[PDB]
């Protein structure tokens, strides 16, 4: 995709989140699990559905009577109606065809867009308290616990509570 | 060992794959086609109004009484003509109906349709109205078409006719009458008696005169003669002034006709199926919202654009791994 | 300690355009590429006036009509304004043969111009005073004023054999006609000889008509018909006409020459005196725009027409609230 | 195709910057203020007419005449015709409304994207000499006054002449 | 100083340029072309088939038989026919060919095609069938048509035609016949010896009677008279009837038919070009696999869509950087 | 463009790169060079070339006999006609216009995306144990030979093994040393 994020340095989707399209997975002390970010996918099951409500709404469908009403000494006015329609069936199968390849594309990387706006929103929380992994983790350096967990999906991390430890954690290392 | 928390995205079992601008065959957790391909294979109404299916008639044998059709029929009003690909009855004396695709357009959506008696056989006192022919049977016996009599000589006597109807009824009235061409001398003498003749059909409109062609001609049913129909539309309080000495195919029934809306002809093998739809096709019904669809051309109706392709399938889900 | 910071622009606009994956977004500019505004007045076409006949149609104001206008100006015209239900038609009830494909030609003309090529004085032989109760003048009976009625002079009606050679410079256009009569009677009373016959020829046209004599319904007032005829004749080529009776004669041609083509505005409007490059018949249209919603029946280089309330393109961003 | 700056982690606009689309706003000793940058917004703004010069531009329009010349016994011929003209109406009528959808949906991002440039340019110049607060802002820790703010803008901003000012900052921060 | 490390892209001495919905005239590393615009120049076969070319004949003066057009050859079978824009024989004698643009329609795309003998001149011993004019003239001598015969009376008496043929071969037959317009009495009577005349012609399908128009007219081709001809087509076992007492044009030579696919006329000056294409123009063949083509829009085959557009090139490449 | 890669922070192509269509430039002591990234350069080349055949091969074209078969008595069916072909072009040529315009600008972010991708892959590999010079370049605050290099281009760089080594460069510039 466009953006890394999708296939990318987060390689391949997870088969353990079954509700929501994105989400996290936490690793502590008390245990493991997924969790969805609600924000986000109902944001993108929202933007997915009115693109292919767009693309069915729009179609203006008006009532025709489509038929062969010309007789053998009239080839050339059937003819000109062959024409006629044929010209549309090619217009109207190159364009609905192509329309699916561009507006697939666009999807997949609606969907990696936001993936990595995620990362970014996760990723701006933890500054330094944590250690970008590189594929799509962040390995604190503070010891975070199922209620600070939280507080990274909620959007509420205490920053400056473990600014501390994780300086102390940060020296160890190095 | 230090604790680890992750952002990723959903995936499933879903094998089912979309296209590409730029990449082919890619799998997603889920998809939907915008593409129809599916059919009740029946004939239905359009709209709550029935179609006219003519089970084994064309429209012209229908119009003028084939003795091998159905008579008459109930309804009144329809959207569209059903007709067989290759329709067994037709003109049964062989002949020509003129204007008679100009005709099916304009009878191929009608509100109102009603079959009248104008002039009864009573009204040719001096002529003799029981023509019959083998080329039209019914039951095996020689018979005519059912509204429009084979006026033909009696007492070795055919006086010039002159006949004028009023439409006195409310509706336009659709008239159809015929010429007869001859094969030789001696069978215009034999039927008719003067060997010279010539219909003359008179409206505000209309000014006809056709003459007899006798000449040798193929047998088509057995009868090497021929009958040319001619049609009009005949405007309330209107009157059409007949005027023929010989070979004049008088009619007998007219037509009430209304129209307010347009439709065409459908050739469908099929049969009807008590059913609705804004849709049809000659191999089956259409419901659906979506724009486009892959399963006849010639559909009658609000349809879906029709395309040459077998799926359009958006991606809705994710990239499945 | 100082801070610098990121940004983006934000105005009182309430604009709102809308995208593929949301609807009804507020942005801070836009643009509309329908076009839905008219002026309502028939303009030019490119610089040239359209032909208006007001109350008459195209047969009668081609064919003499006296209620039609006897000739006005406009030597060349763009496109014919026709009436939806134009009131004088045809006074004498009839036909013209290929009524469509004569108006198809005159909807574009390049020059115009009425030509005396028979005078009434040419018929030394026959009585060229006909007139009917159909074809009102002033409240007395008329005819048609570019064709002449010939009738029979001292119970006699010699076969006409005249022949008219276009010595112009451009194209004539000549329009004659049979009458039919009500019954044997009226054909004696009118042209004496029984069996009557209109020959035409040219260097493409070999035509001959013959009377149909029956009754038919009354159209005003008048029982008998009188069925018209056309052709396009070549300069250095000549007409030649041939009767004994039931020819209408023509009296007056039309020079024409053509340079493009159009077609035929039903409107009830009039003159606007102004100029377009693309005229509907409920106004004129001035736009660069590549879409329209005003109407379909459109002359001239046009936007496409669409099924479409408004086409706007979003110019400026995502709008915020008021703070 | 979102890229997270507008409606992201910059909320919401600035209705004091009426000088450009994309700019700047400091705060400092000799006061605050807003600062568009000329060089985003007039690249926006050529790149967005052009879109709309395109669209219109690139319409082909040739002299047509468009009436009804059948007579009632002619009615098959007519049907044809509205067989097309209702044709070209379905096809232009769900281009345009699909094209419309398509690119207003493109522009939105070309925005957001310019904006996320102009926040990455301004943090590539300031390194560790100013923190990231997350909200398009950044602190810096040595004291910029107009003259400092006017190199960030321009991009002439001078690492090495703070590096030891911010660190000897950065060190006190306790 | 440091070690480093740099991200980058490719970068070319090529000028080519796209353009894109923002940006224009933006040089790329590399770019195709999808707009086609090249063409041999020549008259190619379409699928395998050869076009019939009629050199210096209009399709009505080479199934009639002009004189001066009988250059040709047997061509058993064909994918379209070209025709000049104006070809110099088309009726050597003035008058028509009935549905000729129908016919002209029918014979584009042909299966099979072979003349043949239906009718051979001694079918006639109480007629004359030596008629020649001059205006179908072959090396100067004054000729006729090849495949239809000029009935005259002979021995001063024009005995009254009742002849059949039936079609017992398996295929269907063209058959083509005519009538002859006379322009005075003296000529009708000279010819044929009797004042009216008629040609009534018969099939299971077919019922006409044709009546001469004894009219002037003006000279075409040297002759003030015409001869109008019809056609039609004969099913397998089933025969044509012709009555006539004079005027009539009867046929010679038909033509075995096999109709199975379905072209048009291209008009086109230009020659054979001993090639094979899928798409066929009037200035030339296109041996393409591009979607858009801005060559010709009068083609005949399995061909791009028609723009109009100097070119349309796609990026493949990155924006390239100046030197 | 859209991403900042091409035409923004990192300035220009290279000349000098011929094997690919994104690559890396290094300089050490043992000298300099260009490699390509051969899996995004076969990537984008794969995609690119999907993006012109889906273009052209989702075309669909069948047999016509496009002709002037009406006479001058039928001027008004040759106008439907007229209409007709006209109205095809108009459709054809916008929509084949715009195609590329749309198409065009979509590819051109395309390479703005890979380099860009590319340089994140590098940025999040080296951290502090090299400095971004905001042009697409990292220096290293470490000796980084040959065999170093290719590390930072396979994605097996060793950040721990140099931590020590950069951490003593980054306090030489920080004192004014
Ligand atoms: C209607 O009247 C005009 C006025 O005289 C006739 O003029 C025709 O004019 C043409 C062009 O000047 C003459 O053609 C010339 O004739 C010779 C053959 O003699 C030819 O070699 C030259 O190339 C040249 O074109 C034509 O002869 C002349 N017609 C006559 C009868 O003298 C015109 O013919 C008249 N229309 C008809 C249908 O007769
Ligand atoms: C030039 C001429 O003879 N004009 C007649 C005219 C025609 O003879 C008639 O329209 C042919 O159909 O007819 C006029 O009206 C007549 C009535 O006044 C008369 O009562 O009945 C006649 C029927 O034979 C005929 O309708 C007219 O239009 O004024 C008489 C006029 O002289
Ligand atoms: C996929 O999983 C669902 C629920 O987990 C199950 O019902 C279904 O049978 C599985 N297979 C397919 C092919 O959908
Ligand atoms: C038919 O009868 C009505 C009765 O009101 C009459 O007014 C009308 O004129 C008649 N029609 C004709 C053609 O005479
Ligand atoms: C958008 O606004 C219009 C009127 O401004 C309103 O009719 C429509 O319902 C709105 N749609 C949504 C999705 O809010
Ligand atoms: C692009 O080049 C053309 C000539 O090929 C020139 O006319 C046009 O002005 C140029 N446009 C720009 C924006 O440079
Ligand atoms: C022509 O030949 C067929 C074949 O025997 C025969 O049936 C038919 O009667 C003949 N005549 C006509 C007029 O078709």
């Amino acid at each position: 995709g466009l953006f890394g994020a999708i296939a990318g340095f987060i390689e391949g989707g997870w088969q353990g989140m079954v509700d929501g399209w994105y989400g996290y997975h936490h690793s502590n002390e008390q245990g493991s699990g997924y969790a969805a970010d609600r924000e986000s996918t109902q944001k993108a099951i929202d933007g997915v559905t009115n693109k292919v409500n767009s693309i069915i709404d729009k179609m203006n469908t008006q009532f025709e009577a489509v038929g062969r009403e010309f007789n053998n000494l009239e080839r050339r006015i059937e003819n000109l109606n062959k024409k006629m329609e044929d010209g549309f069936l090619d217009v109207w199968t190159y364009n609905a065809e192509l329309l699916v390849l561009m507006e697939n594309e666009r999807t997949l990387d609606f969907h990696d867009s936001n993936v990595k706006n995620l990362y970014d929103k996760v990723r701006l929380q933890l500054r330094d308290n944590a250690k970008e992994l590189g594929n799509g983790c962040f390995e604190f350096y503070h010891k975070c616990d199922n209620e600070c967990m939280e507080s990274v999906r909620n959007g509420t991390y205490d920053y400056p509570q473990y600014s501390e430890e994780a300086r102390l954690k940060r020296e160890e290392i190095s | 060992p230090g604790d680890q928390i992750c952002i990723g995205y959903h995936a499933n079992n879903s094998t089912e794959q979309v296209d590409t601008i730029m990449e082919k065959n890619v799998t997603v957790t889920h998809a939907q086609d915008i593409l129809e391909k599916t059919h009740n294979g029946r004939l239905c109404d359009l709209n709550g109004v029935k179609p006219l299916i003519l089970k084994d008639c064309s429209v012209a044998g229908w119009l003028l009484g084939n003795p091998m059709c159905d008579e008459f029929i109930r309804v009144p009003e329809w959207s569209y003509i059903v007709e067989r690909t290759n329709p067994a009855n037709d003109l049964c004396y062989p002949g020509n109906l003129n204007d008679y695709e100009e005709l099916k357009h304009l009878l191929s959506r009608i509100n109102h349709f009603e079959k009248t008696l104008i002039i009864p056989k009573s009204s040719w006192p001096n002529h003799e109205t029981s023509g019959v022919s083998a080329a039209c049977p019914y039951q095996g016996v020689p018979s005519f078409f059912r509204n429009v009599v084979w006026l033909t000589k009696k007492n070795d006597a055919y006086p010039t006719i002159k006949m004028s109807y009023n439409n006195t009824n409310g509706e336009d009235l659709l008239i159809l009458w015929g010429i007869h061409h001859s094969n030789n001398a001696a069978e215009q003498i034999n039927l008719y008696k003067n060997p010279t003749t010539y219909v003359s059909v008179g409206t505000s409109t209309l000014n006809q005169r056709l003459v007899p062609k006798i000449a040798t001609r193929s047998q088509v049913n057995g009868q090497q003669g021929r009958m040319d129909f001619f049609w009009t539309i005949l405007k309330p309080n209107d009157a059409i002034h007949f005027e023929s000495n010989g070979n004049f195919i008088a009619p007998e029934y007219a037509y009430k006709i209304v129209k307010k809306g347009d439709s065409t002809i459908m050739k469908s093998e099929m049969e009807y199926g008590h059913c609705n739809t804004k849709c049809q096709t000659p191999i089956g019904a259409i419901n659906s919202s979506m724009p486009f669809h892959n399963i006849h051309p010639l559909t009658i109706g609000e349809c879906p654009k029709y395309v040459k392709s077998n799926k359009l399938v958006l991606a809705t889900g994710l990239r499945n791994s």
